[PDB]
């Protein structure tokens, strides 16, 4: 079986904002690394572009 | 019901990429004329006719013919395979000299297309979807062929034979296997889509160019 | 007496397709003899707006089967050019069971179709016309090509069509056995060398169509009646039929009739009068009638009680919950197994589905299996309601209207012949313990 010796291997905490997590870590004395949230950028979708008269976006199959 | 024909190609001694196929020079001229009917930036539109031409030259479509069509038109082979498997008139397997197609949809079914199917089966001694040992005749069931007024009907090698009785189809088969060309169309003294007797419409002579043209024109 | 109320008897002088039965020369000489290609130069020089106005005031609706107003649809293409060429696509696929009219139009007077192509292209400002003919109509396509060749040598089409200074081409493209390729977007996709799979709307063909260019897809009957409408006026065409149901129509009467045939008749003619006058009556007498499918396989069937007074136009058949469709009348007498007929239609739709979208691809096959079991009687009565719900889950949820055309016949059969299905299930249960 898989054996461990550290008691915090399963500890995961949930927070509403980054600032809340930072405050909790600071008041508990833990040094932390923060990663900014990654949000997918808005994209421009066009179903008509599948059948362009002169562009490369025209699809060869459906 | 079930289609019965697979849509996966497995290489075979008589159907493989090295099977010989090539267009004739006359067919190449016809292909050139076909491609000249579409805008210069869209040559894939010629896939449907050219593929058909290959079959008209070969009788069926080996994978070599599809590869040749794809190479000629600069289209990827998978697109040609897609077209060849989507459309039911393409033969991805050899067929007899005469391809017999019997419409069995409801308008033709109401006028006893089953008798025509049974007469063909009895005359040729083969099941639907089977090809005779001689190989001249191949039989299949098709959907509505657009001649429901003249029912029951049959299509043999892009020829329409209409208003069929079992005797009519027996004579058609007899003169087809005797090397003769049967007369296409109805077989009831009708020869068109008019009523069988009387000609209830269009009896008065048609009128000339300027019969009822409006003023100021 | 204005506002006629009884329709169904028009003489030959008011008929458009005067060579419907092929008793006169279909070549150019015969067409000119019958009034074709007459004063087309003046009509072309009247401008696209005049032609669109004549088509609008005519009240002509789409003869393909949907009945969309033709003038508005054609004027959707009356925009200024943006660089892309403009095209007219004529629909000649003719896949609906029971329908045979366009075949006769193409083979017996293709010059009407060619002149209609020219007039419609001028009205829409189209560079060329593409005619998508059914692949099984080889001889009809060859006749159309011969007529196009005669028109090209006569100067009626091509460079400087007639003397109008308008350049216009006509091309013939043949399909390869696909009913779904009759749908306008699937037809466009098949022209471009792809599988006959419909594309979603919007965009509509007037914005992005064949080769990504503005195009209009029109039925061959709609295109072919247009030059006559232009020559005789929209008022003459609108004098026939009820309001919003103007003009004449081709009817294909098939099934259990003494003389199955194709005729031209005024729109709002009653169904019984048409059947007993042009088709020789129902086999065995009118009292032998069981059911009628009035507008091709996609329309719901109606029992004999409804066919006594129903009229053959869009509105009256909509009020009868059946629709007009392609005006292809299929007659089933009292010796007909109605369940077997509807199951055969569902099998046709299962074999014609393109498979693109989930509801059609799965549900049509599901209903085919259910109806096959219904024919024998294996099912239980509750399944009937289930079947109804299944059809409701297909209709209005698919890319194209093929799903609707498969769902509607079972809805009609359940609506009008539920006791037949129930008694079939009863007999199957009683026979097999
Ligand atoms: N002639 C034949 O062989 C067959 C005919 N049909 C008939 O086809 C009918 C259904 O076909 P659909 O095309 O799906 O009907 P639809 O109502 O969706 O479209 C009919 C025409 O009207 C145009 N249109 C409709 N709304 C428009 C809008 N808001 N903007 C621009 N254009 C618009 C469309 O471009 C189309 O060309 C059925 O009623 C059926 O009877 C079906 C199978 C075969
Ligand atoms: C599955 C399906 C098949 C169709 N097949 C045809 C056809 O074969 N011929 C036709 O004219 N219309 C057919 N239609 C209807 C087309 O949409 C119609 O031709 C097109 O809208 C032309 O409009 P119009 O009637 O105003 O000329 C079909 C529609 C569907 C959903
Ligand atoms: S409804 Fe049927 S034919 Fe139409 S797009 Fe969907 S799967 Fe294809
Ligand atoms: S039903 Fe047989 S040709 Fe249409």
């Amino acid at each position: 079986w898989s054996s461990t010796a550290d008691p915090l291997s399963n500890l995961v905490l949930t927070f509403s904002t980054k600032e809340d997590a930072v405050a909790f870590a600071e008041k508990n004395g833990w040094s932390f690394d923060v990663e900014e949230r990654k949000v997918p950028k808005p994209k421009s979708k066009s179903y008509g572009a599948n059948f362009s008269w002169n562009k490369r976006t025209r699809v060869s199959t459906k | 019901g079930a289609g019965g024909a697979l849509f996966v190609h497995r290489d075979t001694p008589e159907n493989n990429p090295d099977t010989p196929f090539d267009f004739t020079p006359e067919n190449y001229k016809r292909i050139e004329a076909i491609v000249k009917n579409y805008p210069e930036g869209h040559k894939a539109a010629a896939v449907l006719p050219v593929l058909d031409l290959a079959q008209r030259q070969n009788g069926w479509l080996p994978i070599s013919a599809m590869n040749k069509v794809a190479e000629i038109l600069q289209v990827p082979p998978m697109r040609v395979y897609e077209v060849a498997t989507f459309y039911t008139m393409y033969n991805r397997k050899p067929v007899g000299k005469y391809h017999i197609q019997v419409c069995t949809t409801t308008p033709c079914m109401l006028r006893n297309s089953d008798s025509i199917l049974e007469a063909i089966q009895k005359k040729l001694g083969i099941k639907v979807g089977e090809t005779t040992p001689d190989k001249l005749f191949t039989l299949i069931e098709v959907e509505c062929l657009g001649a429901c007024v003249n029912a029951p009907m049959v299509q043999i090698n892009d020829n329409y034979y209409e208003d069929l009785t079992p005797k009519d189809i027996e004579e058609i088969i007899d003169e087809l296997k005797a090397g003769k060309i049967p007369k296409p169309g109805p077989r009831s003294g009708r020869f068109s889509c008019e009523p069988a007797g009387g000609l209830t419409s269009l009896t008065e002579p048609p009128k000339g160019p300027g019969f009822g043209v409006q003023a100021g024109l | 007496a204005p506002k006629k109320t009884s329709f169904g008897s028009l003489k030959d002088e008011d008929r458009i397709f005067t060579n419907l039965y092929g008793r006169h020369d279909w070549r150019l000489k015969g067409a000119q003899s019958r009034g074709d290609w007459y004063k087309t130069k003046e009509i072309l020089l009247k401008g696209p707006d005049w032609i669109l106005g004549e088509v609008k005031t005519s009240g002509l609706r789409g003869r393909g089967g949907a009945g969309f107003p033709t003038g508005l649809k054609w004027s959707f293409m009356n925009k200024p050019s943006d660089g892309r060429p403009k095209y007219l696509v004529v629909n000649a696929d003719e896949g609906e069971p029971g329908t045979c009219k366009d075949r006769e139009i193409i083979r017996h007077d293709p010059h009407k179709l060619v002149e209609g192509c020219l007039v419609g292209g001028r009205a829409m400002g189209a560079r060329a016309a593409y005619i998508y003919i059914r692949g099984e109509f080889y001889n009809e396509a060859s006749n159309l090509q011969v007529a196009i060749r005669e028109a090209y040598e006569a100067g009626l089409i091509g460079k400087n069509a007639c003397g109008s200074g308008y350049d216009f081409d006509v091309f013939v493209v043949r399909g390869a056995g696909a009913y779904i390729c009759g749908e306008e977007t699937a037809l466009i996709e098949s022209i471009e060398g792809k599988q006959g799979k419909p594309r979603l709307k919007p965009p509509f063909p007037a914005d992005v169509g064949v080769f990504g260019c503005p195009t209009t897809v029109a039925n061959v009957e709609t295109v072919a009646v247009s030059p006559t409408i232009c020559r005789r006026g929209g008022a003459w065409f609108a004098s026939f039929g009820r309001e919003r149901n103007s003009g004449t129509k081709l009817f294909n009467i098939s099934g259990h009739v003494n003389h199955p045939c194709t005729v031209e008749e005024e729109m709002s003619v009653p169904l019984k009068e048409l059947i007993e006058k042009h088709a020789g009556g129902v086999i065995g007498g009118w009292d032998n009638l069981l059911a009628v499918i009035p507008g091709g396989s996609s329309t719901p069937l109606i029992p004999k009680s409804v066919c006594e007074t129903v009229l053959m136009d869009f509105d009256a058949l909509v009020q009868a919950q059946t629709g007009l469709g392609t005006a292809a009348v299929i007659v089933m007498d009292r010796s007909t197994d109605i369940v077997k007929a509807i199951a055969r239609l569902i099998e046709f739709y299962k074999h014609e589905s393109c498979g693109q979208c989930t509801p059609c691809r799965e549900g049509v096959d599901w209903m085919n299996k259910v109806m096959a079991r219904f024919v024998k009687g294996d099912a239980r009565p509750a399944e009937i309601d289930s079947l109804w719900e299944i059809s409701k889950q297909i209709e209005g949820h698919t890319i194209c209207a093929l799903g609707d055309g498969a769902a509607w016949p079972v809805q009609g059969l359940i609506r009008h012949f539920r006791p037949e299905l129930e008694e079939r299930m009863q007999q199957f249960a009683l026979q097999h313990q």
